[PDB]
């Protein structure tokens, strides 16, 4: 809908902005941590194997 | 109705700014996902 | 980093412990300096500036902003001057320092020793709304919800005599706490008795701090429904001074 | 030197012994008869600890250790080179602590305040006497008390705890641990709340106690109050120390096995002991 | 025989205080009530509580963590309510074994532990945000948030940072009454008598000091309640005889004293120190030092 | 049909907050359950399929 | 019976916006489930 | 009997609905967890056996 | 009435609530039929 | 009917609902913990599930 | 009446309560009979 | 107080009945589940 | 305005903030390019 | 274009301090992660390349 | 930017200078210690090897 702007009529922008920032940061950190803990998607390990760094 | 005291015009302006920011963020995320899929697909 | 030393046997644990020692030294300095905002500079027995002032310097002044526009600079000359007693009825017992000062007259009436009071600001303590914090219960809608109601009980002093009856209670409205009992003496005068220095029995209120003769000279409140901080300090000092005197 | 408000409080009276014989100050320190005794006992104990360091042959402050007489000595007064020095130091420490408490009582009487501080200190004195006197004598020897050393008494704590398996399973011990943790938590909260009321956001006026009550009611739905929080902190600390003392009193005197094994009466109640499944079969 | 002011002799009560508005949305506050049993030592009012977003997130995810542990216990009991009560303190939700490292483990082999841990972390972060924002909306100084951050630091070192540095979730403590005590004892045994960890000793010193300082401060305040000493803020801005008598007691006792405001700085730092030093001590164990008694022998406070 | 009257009993603020929290919790729970099942862990499936490590 | 202090038309408008959002969310979920079923059926 | 509606004359709809939602979610999650804890009725395990997943 | 609702307000509330409950129950019945066909538990 | 003159039905209904739910859950758990009356176990035995 | 409810209100509340109780008990009896047929415990 | 009397009586009745039932269940001789299993050969 | 700042003050602050951010991001991009040339991680 | 209005929403001082703290922590974390990985430990790479020790 | 000076209109110079000094000293000490822990860049070890001190 084009009437989604009315969300700012229900909630204060500062509250929502802080909540969204915290949520996005936590989600990004969690996904990066999950990928790093998996050896098949740890990009440092993949780079080491591909380029023969060690 | 209004719980925050903002007028409808102010709400529309704030939403326009927020949607511009959200569109930029989502576009960057989509580009990153395309790059990851090309480099190392997970499906 | 197990066994990895920067030099000799100095490893990450050694660096952490030495850094903690430095931080603790600084923290102790900071905490001691923050606690020197009252009572300084030091004086001698004659009230003159003491030649020794300690190793810790007095910190730079800090300002407290009050709700009524008044500014308090706690480490300042004005703050010390406002809380300084004058014309104390005291006398040195020795030329040397470190000896007690002898009360010249009546210590309880003169307000020295355990009866000492501090000249606090002569205004009532207020809440966040500006209302007086301590008010008699007749001016409120509070009711006794537990314990023993002392209103109407006789008041017995430390010499086993009846000096009057309790007529009202004074309550801290924001905290919902009884702080004073109002007593009508046999002479018709009304006094305020701190709650923390009396006992409520099943049939009487016992005040062991003072005797019957001293009840008549308890400091008074200017207004029947308002008690100021200075009046509170004077009453508490007078009542607490009875244990020694 | 004197504080700017100190002169009107330095009045005679309030002593327990000696009248005005010792009713004076040395610098900031009020002396009194019990202050004289405190200085004597403390100096003697410190110098005897240094002498015990000399006999031990080490000057490292973290290696100095004075040990009590061996368990085989019983309750006898031991030779100074065979544990008697520990007994003398223990007597000096007890005298110093009691004299400190009585000096605090005198200072309270002079200033016209309550005796909550000396009572609370007497609680810690009772704990100390439990560790060095009551329990060793109930076990029949001075050799069960802890030594006077910065880390050797930690070794004593470790050995005493492992005498009964894992000491975590002592119930009074669990209660004392919970009370100590609660005391630390409450101290943190009280300091933080008072400082946040006294130091508000820049540009704001000083907050009232109403602000503190509102804050703690908003955060968790209850506020104990300033008087309430002070009472609660004092009671928490006193109960923590008392129940720690009880936990050490019951260990080795009426209970000698593993506390983890003590915890099995609930499991071994016959109406569900044989029921197969779960952890304990 | 005198009144010691440990319990109120009489209770009074009117309408409950609903709190100052300031910058707080009063729509998020619940109703209030009274509980006379709590009025003997403190306040009888079970006042309104703020709901908001952070509180809702914290409550939901904390309940999720609690119920995850509970359903794991019920699974370990085999649906038997009698086994559930018989072995309640013996049930344990253990972390994944060391073979899986930091990767997601199967449900039966630590996945449930990881799910509960994530729920707990979300709840704790939300509650910290709640503490900070409730301080902010009333115009207060955020001291509570920084004090909470030290405990959060110790908690996250135990469960997150040290497991990451050690390369496996297996080194984290389990969710259980008796099991985490066993974990504590085994940690001490594995790292060579944690008594000889210097930061462990500092943390113990701070804990003992917190108990000692709260005893001192509570006894001092109750001793000067004759002069309204518990009204600490007013004493800070308008010094009375209670503050002076407390300061003089401690100055005559030990030669130095505090102020009505700075004693709380002492208190907050003493209480913060136990968790602040404990986190460092735990983080150093296994990553830098694996045998604290040998380390003490090397560094001159254990016999050789 | 007449379900809009829900907004006559419940304020949107509380309802929206609760719904957002519930959706986040449910999505996280389902994703974690699937990740802890190796047969449905898409990272493990991709590793096996594309020959990673 | 308005506890929220909302009129009938305000409630209808809010419900319309909420239903648009809910429909979008449910459509995305349906597409995701269809894709997962095609890629890796669980029945 | 059509008189059941009178429950709304004695119970507050807001609290009743909140409690009902919480109770229904907890019950549904509990039943799903009970089914999952049983290998015979774990639909993921059944699918793995059926399609030969690893 | 403790809640202060009118009798007609209560009737309308009950009507909409029962419509929603009927939808929920019908969906649950269909789900149970599908499960019974796919994997019966009796 | 006179019981509603004594007890507030709101508290009574809340307590009764909680009590009934807890009792039903307890009985179902007791039956589930008994393999003889565990209906899922009987179902997997009868239908030959894995 | 401590609750403030009149005699008529108490009577009608009891009538609704007993109708609901009778429905609940009938469902319970049917479930018990079905269980007894399927897997008797006596 | 009739209210407290009835509440305490109900709580006590429930606790007593549950206690007796748990005692009987704990005893295999009077555990009706085991008896029924043996009688009907559920095993 | 929640912060109480003006349009002009906010824009003047934002210009300086964006200048600093652009400088920081340019330096970071150069560093990443240099690292990729030296020790590529892809 | 109109994102400057963010400074009409949040106080610049707190935002600046928090952003600086966050950036420093992130940079230190990434550098430590690279150091803890021997493949990207630049000192180890240097000592292998130049034949130190 | 030619308008960076306005940072001093936002933050107190004294606090900024003190924090910067502490931060720079800690960073320099940390980097020096990191170099000392690596024998390939420990200049004292290199000097000992070159001059044959030990
Ligand atoms: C309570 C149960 C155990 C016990 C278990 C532990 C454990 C476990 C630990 C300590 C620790 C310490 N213990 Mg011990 N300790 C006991 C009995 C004592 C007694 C005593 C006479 O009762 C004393 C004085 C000490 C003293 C000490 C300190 C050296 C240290 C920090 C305490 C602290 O800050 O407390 C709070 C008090 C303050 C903050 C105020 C200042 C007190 C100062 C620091 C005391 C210094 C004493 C000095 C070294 C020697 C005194 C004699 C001299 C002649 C003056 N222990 C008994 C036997 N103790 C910790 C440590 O680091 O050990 C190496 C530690 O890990
Ligand atoms: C045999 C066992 C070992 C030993 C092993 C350990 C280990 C291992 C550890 C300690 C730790 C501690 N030990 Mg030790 N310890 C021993 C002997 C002692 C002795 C003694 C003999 O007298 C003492 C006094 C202590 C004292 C202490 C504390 C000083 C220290 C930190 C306590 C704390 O705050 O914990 C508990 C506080 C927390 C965990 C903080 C929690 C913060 C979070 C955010 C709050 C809870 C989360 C959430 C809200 C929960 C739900 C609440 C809902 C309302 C239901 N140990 C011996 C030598 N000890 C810790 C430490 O720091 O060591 C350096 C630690 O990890
Ligand atoms: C509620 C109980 C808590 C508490 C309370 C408490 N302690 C108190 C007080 C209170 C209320 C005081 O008023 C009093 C005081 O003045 O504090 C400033 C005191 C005090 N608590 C102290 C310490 C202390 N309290 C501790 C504990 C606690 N005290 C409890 C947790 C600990 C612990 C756990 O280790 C310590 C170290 C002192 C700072 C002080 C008492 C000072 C005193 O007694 O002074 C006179 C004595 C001397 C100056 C030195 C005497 C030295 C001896 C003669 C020789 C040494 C003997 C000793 C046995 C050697 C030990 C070696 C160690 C390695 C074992
Ligand atoms: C300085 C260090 C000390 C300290 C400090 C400290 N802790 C703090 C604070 C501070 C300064 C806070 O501001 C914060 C606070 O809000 O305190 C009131 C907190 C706090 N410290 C807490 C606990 C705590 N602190 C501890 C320790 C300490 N905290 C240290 C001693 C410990 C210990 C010793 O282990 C504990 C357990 C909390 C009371 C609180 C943080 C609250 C929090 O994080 O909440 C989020 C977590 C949850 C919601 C988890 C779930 C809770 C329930 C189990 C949910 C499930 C039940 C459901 C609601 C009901 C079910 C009913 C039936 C269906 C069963
Ligand atoms: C709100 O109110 C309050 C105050 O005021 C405003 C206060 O200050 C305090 C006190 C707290 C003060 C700073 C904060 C911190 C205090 C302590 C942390 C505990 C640490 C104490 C450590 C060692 C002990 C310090 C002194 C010890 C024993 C005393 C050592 C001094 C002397 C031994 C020598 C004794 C001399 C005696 C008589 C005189 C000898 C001379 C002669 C002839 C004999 C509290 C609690 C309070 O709540
Ligand atoms: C090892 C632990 C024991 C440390 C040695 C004994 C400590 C007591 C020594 C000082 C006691 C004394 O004699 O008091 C007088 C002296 C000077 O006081 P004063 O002149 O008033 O200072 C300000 C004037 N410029 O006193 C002073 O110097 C004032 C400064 C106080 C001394 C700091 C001692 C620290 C006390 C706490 C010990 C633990 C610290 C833990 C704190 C953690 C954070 C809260
Ligand atoms: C050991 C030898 C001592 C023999 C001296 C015997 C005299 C009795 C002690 C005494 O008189 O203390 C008073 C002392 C001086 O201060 P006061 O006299 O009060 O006034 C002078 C200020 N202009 O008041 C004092 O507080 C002395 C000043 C102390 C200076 C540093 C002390 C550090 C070591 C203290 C012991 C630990
Ligand atoms: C284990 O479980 C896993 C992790 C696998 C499951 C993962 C799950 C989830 C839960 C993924 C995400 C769900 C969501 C909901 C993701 C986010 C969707 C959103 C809503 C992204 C929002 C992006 C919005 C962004 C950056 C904000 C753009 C706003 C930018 C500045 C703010 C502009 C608004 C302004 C400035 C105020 C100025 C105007 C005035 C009038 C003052
Ligand atoms: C281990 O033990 C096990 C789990 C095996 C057995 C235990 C079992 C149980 C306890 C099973 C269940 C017992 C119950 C009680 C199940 C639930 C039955 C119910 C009561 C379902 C209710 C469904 C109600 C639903 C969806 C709500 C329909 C209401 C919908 C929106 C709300 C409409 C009302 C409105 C909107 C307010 C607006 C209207 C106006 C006029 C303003
Ligand atoms: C362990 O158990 C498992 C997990 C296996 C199975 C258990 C499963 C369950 C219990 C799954 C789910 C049950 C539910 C109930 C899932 C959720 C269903 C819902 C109710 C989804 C709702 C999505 C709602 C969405 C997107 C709507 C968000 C609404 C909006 C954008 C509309 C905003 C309206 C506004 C802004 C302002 C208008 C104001 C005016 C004045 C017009
Ligand atoms: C485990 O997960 C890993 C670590 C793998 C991945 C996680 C990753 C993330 C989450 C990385 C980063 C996300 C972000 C959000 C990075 C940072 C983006 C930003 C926004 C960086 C901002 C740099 C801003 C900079 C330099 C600007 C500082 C501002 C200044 C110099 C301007 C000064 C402002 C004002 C001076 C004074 C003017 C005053 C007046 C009155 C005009
Ligand atoms: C009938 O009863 C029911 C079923 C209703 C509920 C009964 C429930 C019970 C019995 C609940 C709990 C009993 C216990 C024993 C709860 C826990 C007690 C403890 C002692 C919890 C201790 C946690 C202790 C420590 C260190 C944990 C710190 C945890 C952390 C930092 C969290 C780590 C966060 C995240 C690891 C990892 C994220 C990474 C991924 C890959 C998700
Ligand atoms: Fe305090």
């Amino acid at each position: 809908m084009s009437k989604f702007y009315k969300i700012w009529l229900v909630f204060d922008p500062r509250r929502v902005f802080v909540a969204q920032g915290v949520f996005l940061f936590l989600l990004a950190v969690l996904i990066h941590l999950i990928l790093l803990s998996t050896p098949a998607f740890n990009w440092l390990t993949v780079a080491t194997a591909k380029h023969g760094y060690v | 109705l209004s719980f925050t005291g903002l007028t409808d015009e102010q709400a529309q302006e704030l939403h326009a700014v927020y949607m511009s920011g959200l569109s930029a963020f989502i576009a960057v995320a989509v580009l990153a996902h395309l790059a990851v899929m090309i480099w190392r697909p997970w499906f | 980093m197990v066994g990895v030393n920067f030099f000799g046997d100095f490893d990450l644990a050694s660096l952490a412990i030495w850094s903690f020692w430095a931080f603790l030294a600084y923290l102790i300095y900071y905490l001691q300096t923050e606690n020197m905002r009252e009572g300084y500079p030091l004086e001698n027995d004659d009230g003159k500036l003491s030649p020794n002032q300690g190793p810790f310097p007095v910190p730079s002044p800090k300002t407290f902003d009050l709700a009524d526009g008044r500014k308090i600079v706690v480490p300042s000359v004005e703050n010390e001057e406002a809380h300084r007693r004058t014309d104390l009825a005291l006398e040195r017992t020795s030329v040397n320092e470190g000896y007690p000062f002898r009360p010249t007259g009546n210590p309880m009436l003169d307000g020295v020793g355990p009866a000492s009071w501090v000249p606090r600001r002569d205004e009532p303590e207020v809440d966040a709304h500006g209302h007086n914090k301590i008010q008699p219960m007749r001016k409120t809608e509070m009711k006794v919800s537990a314990g023993r109601d002392p209103r109407g009980m006789p008041v017995q002093a430390g010499d086993t005599e009846v000096v009057g009856k309790i007529v009202d209670m004074w309550v801290d409205i924001p905290e919902q706490l009884v702080r004073y009992l109002e007593v009508e003496l046999n002479s018709g005068k009304k006094k305020l008795l701190p709650m923390t220095m009396l006992k409520i029995w099943s049939d009487r209120v016992r005040v062991n701090a003072i005797t019957s003769d001293l009840f008549d000279t308890i400091p008074d409140i200017k207004s029947p429904d308002v008690v100021t901080k200075l009046e509170e300090d004077k009453i508490s000092a007078y009542v607490a001074g009875g244990y020694m005197y | 030197a004197l504080l700017s408000f100190e002169r009107k409080y330095r009045v005679p009276g309030g002593t327990l012994i000696g009248g005005s014989l010792f009713d004076f100050w040395v610098g900031p320190f009020y002396v009194g008869f019990f202050g004289v005794t405190t200085i004597f006992f403390a100096t003697l104990g410190f110098l005897l600890i240094l002498w015990g360091a000399a006999m031990q042959g080490t000057w490292n402050p973290q290696l100095i250790s004075i040990f009590p007489p061996p368990v085989e000595n019983g309750l006898n007064v031991a030779a100074l080179d065979k544990g008697g020095l520990w007994q003398v130091i223990t007597v000096c420490a007890t005298g110093a602590f009691c004299s400190w408490a009585l000096r605090e009582v005198e200072i309270c009487r002079k200033l016209g305040i309550g005796f909550h501080i000396p009572v609370a200190f007497s609680m810690a004195i009772f704990a100390y006497l439990t560790l060095v006197v009551i329990r060793p004598m109930m076990m029949g020897s001075w050799g069960y008390a802890f030594p006077y050393g910065i880390w050797t008494h930690l070794d004593w704590v470790s050995n005493t705890g492992y005498t009964y398996g894992n000491f975590h399973y002592n119930p009074f011990h669990m209660l004392g641990i919970s009370l100590f943790f609660t005391t630390a938590w409450a101290l943190a909260m009280h300091g933080a709340l008072v400082l946040s009321a006294a130091n508000p956001v820049k540009g704001k006026t000083m907050r009232t106690p109403d602000h503190e009550d509102t804050y703690f009611r908003d955060l968790m739905g209850y506020s104990v109050g300033t008087l309430g929080i002070h009472r609660l902190g004092l009671l928490l600390a006193l109960n923590a120390v008392f129940w720690s003392a009880c936990c050490m009193l019951v260990s080795g005197t009426i209970y000698f096995d593993l506390w983890s094994d003590w915890w099995y009466w609930w499991v071994n109640m016959p109406f569900w002991a044989d029921m197969a499944g779960g952890i304990n079969g | 025989a005198e009144y010691q002011n440990f319990f109120n002799q009489v209770q009074v009560a009117g309408a409950p205080e609903m709190g100052l508005k300031e910058d707080v949305d009063t729509f998020e506050r619940t109703p209030a009530g009274m509980f006379n049993i709590l009025g003997w030592m403190g306040n009888a009012q079970i006042g309104p509580i703020y709901l908001g977003i952070a509180g809702t997130v914290s409550l939901a995810f904390g309940a999720a963590w609690f119920f995850t542990i509970g359903v794991w216990y019920w699974y370990q009991a085999g649906f038997d309510p009698f086994i559930f009560m018989r072995d309640l303190f013996f049930f344990s939700l253990e972390p994944p074994p060391a073979e899986y490292g930091l990767a997601i483990a199967p449900l039966k082999q630590g996945g449930v532990w990881q799910i509960a841990s994530l729920f707990m972390a979300i709840s704790v972060i939300a509650w910290w945000v709640r503490v900070y924002t409730r301080a902010d909306q009333l115009g207060m100084g955020k001291h509570m948030a920084w004090a909470f951050l030290s405990a959060i630091w110790l908690w996250s070192v135990l469960g997150f940072w040290r497991p990451i540095l050690m390369g496996s979730w297996s080194v984290a403590p389990p969710y259980g009454i008796f099991s985490h005590l066993d974990w504590t004892n085994q940690f001490s045994l594995d790292h060579g008598n944690l008594f000889y960890n210097p930061f462990h000793g500092l943390s113990i010193a701070a804990l003992y000091g917190s108990a000692l300082l709260f005893a001192m401060h509570g006894a001092t305040i109750l001793a000067v309640t004759r002069f309204g000493g518990e009204r600490e803020l007013e004493q800070i801005v308008d010094r009375g005889t209670a503050s002076e008598r407390a300061a003089l007691f401690w100055r005559w006792t030990m030669g130095f004293n505090a102020t009505m405001e700075g004693i709380h700085r002492w208190a907050i730092w003493m209480a913060v120190m136990v968790t602040l030093t404990g986190g460092i001590g735990i983080l150093l164990s296994g990553t830098v030092v694996d045998n604290w008694y040998v380390w003490a022998q090397v560094h001159g406070y254990a016999p050789v």
